[PDB]
């Protein structure tokens, strides 16, 4: 029981995390996860931070997707104050967010198919990041959301790359699904590992693809009303085969989903920048308000208890991952330090929402 | 016929990884863009430019700071409603360029630019003054060593 | 107010040992090879621009440090701790960041910590930026001519036994 | 794990078997490195009287349990004492380190 | 609430405190009876817990952790969700975890022991998992005061 | 509407916070003890910090601290 | 590339302000300042990009004002100068000079580059060793347009 010490500068890169194992020869069995490692202190500072303070320190929790989190952040005053968002800003919001999914499910498939290469996404990330450039103005570091939408109006050019993204990604995507049916290596390498069942994962904590791995049509957006999604075009994921290449379809037919999602909302167009803005400044109210939105890891949340103040009396935020990080020490049981680099990938996770 | 199934086995890897090679081979073929030294919009939020008469009153840089980094000393001269502000002061390895002031200014004196090359040998060498903060970057189709970058277009394939 | 060196003179003045002196200072400014050392935000900059902790003497620190970070960083530069220096590319490896004020488990900036040549703006800029500032830290250790190979230990150290108590 | 230290710049832990500059195991023998990179002058004397101080520090300062909060503030209090000695001018800079970015300001003319 | 008149009627204290933002309901439990109350709730329906929450107001006085446990499920989607308000003090940090049936607690009550010190029992591993295990002070509590620390300032 | 102005020197005994942690390290020792903390905020309750220390601040209630003087510290 | 000639020793103690033209290909600038360093001399480092005011900067004990985080004063302190603390940092005699290493030939302003080639004319230890505005190869041009 010889023990691991899993240290900082990881073989991977996928975070700094602490996975001391006893490893009684190579099969793992016992985890205790220690975390703390990229911590700030977030619930402390935004009680002492306002929304207009705080609304730049959202960038640090899921970066591989930024719009999740200020778009959350900025949809929590707009339910809290009951300020209509037009429709127009909406939509354009609800096309940059699948956008922002799409991003993060790429952003995890990249890195993962490098551990089990870069240039493979990045010929579709060049123009990724040229449609955030067309969109906000900048890479990941993006700060457009207000309460009435978008900070700024589209310009003539990031709608025309917004049409071609289409048919310049979905092709390309598609060539890229049919590897896992034809290179066996991902089918005895990345095979068998995620057996956890739908009565469990609701069970224990799961959401997202660990959820939507056994077969569940799991939505929060579904569920509750929210944006028209039941307008769109909606395929979620009841692939039910468990495993990690069910995850992997899973997450295939989530951005296939996005894309079907933007491509009926390419043409749709139903309603200016910001709704409702007669002064800079503002304040919140105190009422007893968690917003929730459906995240690519499942169910990001923000809770909220008000000050009726200039600062938040109270600001604790869900992030899915780290709900979705108490499986491991679960799915540890019966594997090998060869499997604990797909497990970690299979998570899905990054650490600037685990100790935030 | 277990070795005849591990040999099977090898046959679908042997197709799949001719498929693959395939793929990679077309993979290779990504001649044109090819991002590297060189030896965006104005939305760029890179180095903040600076004016400093038009830097007036309300101290709002101070205000809207998540870190509340701006140092202004400033002392009112009477009847003319004028501060008499000095040394503006903006340390970049306390600014983030995460670019509050630079839209919320009433007196919108704070714009962004594309310069980026701020990687110095010193800390204290970061504390910059107000006519460091006036200076025009660079015009970046004037080198003889950066072509015109593909913004509007992408896969040009026209340096060759 | 500053120590005094000895500065006595240059005992290799010869044409053939300044000329292996500048040939090897420029390869030395030529290779930098970096153990990346990213996992935080300015790891976008790698897939852009080894895995033994004691080879890469020419790491950038491209990450935020905080405390509980700072023990195995401080045994990372012992573990590279004569020939080569760091580069400071985060605004929390130089001032905290953005948390400069509020933050407990923050370090603000490594230059508490750690010898460090050349501060950067900090958040990811381009990946152009690394590029100018490894050519920067060329031309420093071009300046540099291994400081004539001039060597000096403290060791300070008490004997006595402190007032212990463990768990 | 097995360090278990505070270690900043001049003030360093480091509870190790570490009579001479080859680390270890670790035990309660407190070896006080200082000056690791080189950054102030630190003539021999003063540096005899850091540690005495630090020595006289750590013995009014103990009876409670020696954790990692007791090194955080013996360590703090420590870069205080030198802070304000190399304030008073017991302590010059070196200028001879590849920074040199003076690390408590510049004295004034006061 | 719905199951504060049905269920928890039945001889159990569903102090409610009248109705959230939007669907939500607080209802006060105290500390004493909070397992079963946790397995009552458990056996209803509701099986999704997640963000459980320690705000800290009056500092010196009252300290809470709820919840927000709804019934989200495979096929169905009703989502009625709740607050199970606990409620401690400074004086009385003892709580009990619901680590024993709800095992997925393990984070959730060493992050509200590591930022509060909140006194748990029934749980395998309670250790700070932010801070180090030498860490005294709790940072999220208003009356706390970050010591003198020199890594907390720039100089 | 409060109890105390903003900006006042606050002056804190052992005992007279004893709610706290102020008796955990019994000896290392702290630095607020003295006039060094300033009321920036106020609502029963006051928010306090230091003058010079850059560090966060906090919430304590207006008997439990003290309005000691006008006397700023710095270098 | 490596042409062996000490020709920027005697350009920069003849004229001491020059525009040292050369690329970002890598560290081919400090050689001539590692050859000065060698001579007995002591090179520190400045840069033009964030320099405003040089003449107000580098003498007249420009201020410190620390940059407090909304929780400190203000405290209009004055930091001491950059090149006179510079001739107060040669703790020996022998150091003939001191050598101003710039790195920064844009956002420059001519005049202002001329205020500072006249401020290295000022101290006679005083040496500038200003950018080139990044030509392709290795041009050390003295100060003729600022
Ligand atoms: S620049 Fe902005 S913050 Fe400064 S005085 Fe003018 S309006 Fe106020
Ligand atoms: S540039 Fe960004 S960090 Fe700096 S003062 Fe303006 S908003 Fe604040
Ligand atoms: S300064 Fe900001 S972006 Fe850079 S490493 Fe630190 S936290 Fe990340």
């Amino acid at each position: 029981l010889m023990i691991v010490n899993m240290g900082p500068h990881h073989p991977s890169m996928h975070g700094v995390l602490r996975l001391i194992v006893t490893l009684d020869g190579e099969d793992v069995v016992d985890c205790e996860p220690i975390l703390g490692y990229l911590h700030r202190g977030m619930e402390k500072i935004a009680e002492n931070r306002a929304i207009i303070q705080y609304l730049p320190y959202v960038t640090r929790w899921d970066y591989l997707a930024t719009m999740f989190t200020e778009a959350i952040t900025v949809n929590g005053p707009e339910q809290l104050g009951n300020i209509q968002v037009p429709k127009r800003a909406s939509y354009i919001r609800v096309i940059m967010l699948e956008l922002s999914r799409i991003a993060s499910h790429l952003l995890w498939l990249g890195p993962f198919m490098a551990d089990i290469p870069f240039f493979y996404i990045f010929r579709e990330r060049e123009f990724v990041y040229d449609l955030f450039e067309a969109a906000t103005g900048m890479r990941m570091m993006h700060n457009f959301f207000r309460i009435g939408g978008i900070a700024a109006d589209l310009p003539y050019g990031w709608i025309d790359k917004c049409l071609d993204f289409c048919d310049y990604f979905l092709t390309e995507v598609v060539e890229y699904q049919k590897l896992i049916t034809r290179n066996p290596i991902f089918l005895e390498r990345v095979e068998g590992v995620g057996i956890i069942g739908g009565e469990e994962a609701i069970n224990w904590g799961l959401s997202g693809p660990m959820l939507r791995a056994s077969g569940i049509p799991w939505d929060l957006r579904k569920i509750d009303r929210y944006e028209s999604y039941d307008e769109f075009e909606w395929e979620i994921q009841w692939q039910k085969q468990g495993d990690s290449l069910a995850r992997y379809l899973v997450r295939l037919s989530e951005m296939t989903e996005s894309i079907k999602i933007i491509q009926q909302a390419l043409e749709g167009l139903p309603y200016r920048f910001i709704s409702k803005k007669p002064s800079p400044t503002f304040e919140l109210s105190k009422q007893e308000l968690y917003v929730r939105v459906e995240a690519p890891k499942g169910e990001l949340g923000i809770f909220l208890i008000g000050d009726q103040s200039g600062f938040p009396w109270r600001w604790k935020i869900r992030p899915p991952g780290f709900i979705n990080l108490q499986i491991l020490p679960e799915l540890v049981k019966r594997m090998k330090l060869a499997d604990i680099m797909t497990i970690l990938g299979s998570i899905d996770i990054i650490m600037g929402e685990v100790d935030r | 016929t277990g070795f005849m199934n591990y040999g099977q086995q090898t046959l679908r890897a042997a197709r799949y990884i001719g498929q693959g090679f395939m793929i990679t081979l077309s993979h290779t073929n990504r001649l044109p863009v090819t991002i590297q030294y060189p030896y965006t919009s104005e939305r760029f939020r890179g180095r903040i430019h600076f004016e400093f008469d038009k830097c007036i009153a309300c101290e709002v840089c101070v205000r809207v700071c998540p870190i509340d980094l701006p140092v202004v000393d400033w002392k009112l001269e009477t009847n003319i409603r004028k501060k008499r502000l000095l040394n503006y002061s903006i340390d970049f390895g306390i600014c983030i360029f995460c670019g509050n002031c630079v839209e919320y200014c009433p007196t919108n004196c704070l714009s962004m630019t594309e310069e980026y090359e701020f990687s110095t040998y010193d800390r204290h060498e970061l504390n910059y003054n107000q006519i460091a903060l006036g200076r025009l970057p660079m015009s970046v189709i004037d080198d003889y060593t950066i072509r015109t970058i593909w913004n509007s277009p992408q896969t040009k394939n026209g340096v060759n | 107010s500053i120590k005094f060196p000895i500065l006595d003179r240059t005992t290799k003045n010869s044409v053939i040992s300044t000329t292996l002196n500048d040939l090897s200072n420029w390869s030395r400014l030529s290779s930098l090879w970096p153990l990346l050392y990213g996992t935080s935000c300015c790891f976008i900059e790698f897939a852009s621009l080894r895995s033994s902790p004691r080879q890469a003497d020419l790491i950038l620190t491209a990450g935020t440090v905080t405390m509980k970070m700072a023990p195995s960083l401080v045994r990372l530069y012992e573990q590279m701790p004569e020939p080569k220096y760091v580069i400071a590319m985060g605004a929390c490896t130089i001032t905290g960041g953005m948390f400069s004020t509020d933050s407990y488990s923050t370090v603000r900036g490594v230059d508490k910590l750690i010898p460090v040549d050349v501060y950067l703006p900090g958040c990811p800029p381009k990946p152009e930026a690394v590029i100018d500032a490894i050519t920067k830290l060329r031309k420093k250790i071009a300046r540099e001519i291994y400081k004539d190979r001039i060597r000096r230990c403290f060791t300070t150290n008490h004997k006595f036994f402190v007032v212990r108590s463990p768990h | 794990g097995q360090w278990l230290s505070s270690v900043t710049r001049h003030v360093r832990i480091y509870a190790a078997y570490i009579d001479p500059e080859t680390c270890e195991s670790q035990m309660d023998k407190l070896t006080l490195i200082l000056d690791p990179t080189e950054e102030f002058v630190w003539d021999d004397e003063s540096c005899n009287k850091v540690y005495s101080y630090f020595q006289e520090l750590v013995d009014h300062y103990e009876g409670a349990p020696l954790t990692e909060y007791t090194l955080r503030l013996i360590g703090s209090d420590v870069e205080h004492y030198i802070r304000k000695m190399l304030f008073d001018g017991e302590i010059q800079y070196n200028m001879d380190a590849r920074v040199l970015n003076f690390s408590m300001g510049k004295p004034r003319v006061q | 609430g719905t199951l504060s008149v049905w269920l928890a009627k039945r001889g159990l204290v569903h102090r409610s405190l009248g109705f959230d933002y939007q669907g939500i309901e607080t209802l006060q439990i105290k500390p004493e009876d909070w397992h079963s109350i946790a397995v009552i709730l458990y056996v209803y329906g509701y099986n999704y817990l997640r963000s459980q929450c320690a705000y800290d107001v009056a500092p010196g006085g009252l300290l809470a952790s709820v919840y927000h446990l709804t019934r989200i499920e495979y096929g169905v989607n009703q989502a009625e969700e709740v607050c199970i308000k606990v409620f401690t003090h400074r004086s009385n940090p003892r709580i009990p975890s619901v680590f024993w049936v709800w095992k997925s607690t393990d984070f959730q009550e060493r992050e509200s022991y590591d930022m509060l010190g909140i006194t748990y029992d029934s749980h395998p591993r309670l250790k700070r998992i932010l801070m180090p295990e030498s860490w005294i002070g709790w940072p999220l509590r208003k009356d706390y005061i970050a010591p003198n620390f020199y890594e907390i300032q720039d100089a | 509407v409060y109890s105390m102005k903003k900006g006042q020197i606050v002056r804190v005994e052992k005992e007279k916070y004893l709610n706290s942690i102020n008796y955990l390290s019994v000896g290392g020792l702290d630095y607020i003890y003295e006039d060094r903390g300033e009321v920036l905020d106020l609502r029963e309750y006051a928010l306090v910090g230091w003058v010079g220390i850059p560090t966060a601040p906090a919430w304590l209630p207006t008997d439990m601290l003290i309005k000691c003087e006008k006397l700023v510290y710095e270098r | 590339v490596k042409p062996d000639i000490g020709q920027w020793l005697q350009d920069v103690e003849e004229h001491k302000a020059i525009a040292i033209y050369a690329p970002h290909e890598g560290g081919y600038e400090g050689r001539y300042l590692n050859r000065l360093k060698m001579q007995g001399y002591y090179f520190l480092d400045i840069s033009a990009r964030g320099l405003g005011d040089p003449e107000t900067t580098l003498l007249k004990n420009y201020p410190v004002c620390p940059a407090h985080l909304g929780k400190q004063p203000i405290a209009r302190w004055y930091y001491p100068p950059e090149v006179d603390y510079r001739l107060a940092a040669l703790p020996p005699s022998a150091k003939g000079l001191v050598v101003w290493v710039l790195e920064a030939k844009v956002l420059s302003k001519s005049e202002l580059q001329f205020l500072a080639l006249l401020p290295s004319l000022r101290p006679n230890v005083r040496v500038i060793a200003e950018c080139g505005n990044w030509r392709k190869f290795v041009w050390k041009p003295l100060a003729e347009i600022a």
